[PDB]
């Protein structure tokens, strides 16, 4: 896997079952982390 | 069998060629002959004949 922009991607063309179908596929992985409920702070359902 | 089907196609059913054999039987017969002379016979054969 590579690194686009810091986030890992592999690619791995997949399987062939007709002459003219290469089919190719992309992926990723991700989770995100928020320690230290203190600093946070949110004032929601403005008028917008 | 050389099939056409499409260029975004789904690969034809297979083809297998085959051969054949023959087995020409030769060994049950013959062509024979017989000939039953006696032994009298070719001696006078050489007498009576010109």
């Amino acid at each position: 896997a590579f690194s686009a922009n810091g986030v890992y991607t592999l690619m791995r063309q997949l399987a062939q079952t007709s002459l003219y179908v290469d089919n190719f596929v992309v992926g990723c992985i991700p989770q995100l982390q928020l320690t230290t409920r203190k600093n946070v702070g949110v004032i929601k359902n403005i008028k917008v | 069998t050389a099939t056409g089907v499409a260029i975004t196609g789904s690969a034809p059913a297979a083809s297998m060629d085959a051969t054949l054999p023959a087995q020409l039987p030769i060994s049950a017969a013959s062509v024979q002959s017989t000939f039953t002379l006696n032994l009298k016979e070719i001696e006078e054969s050489k007498e009576q004949v010109t």
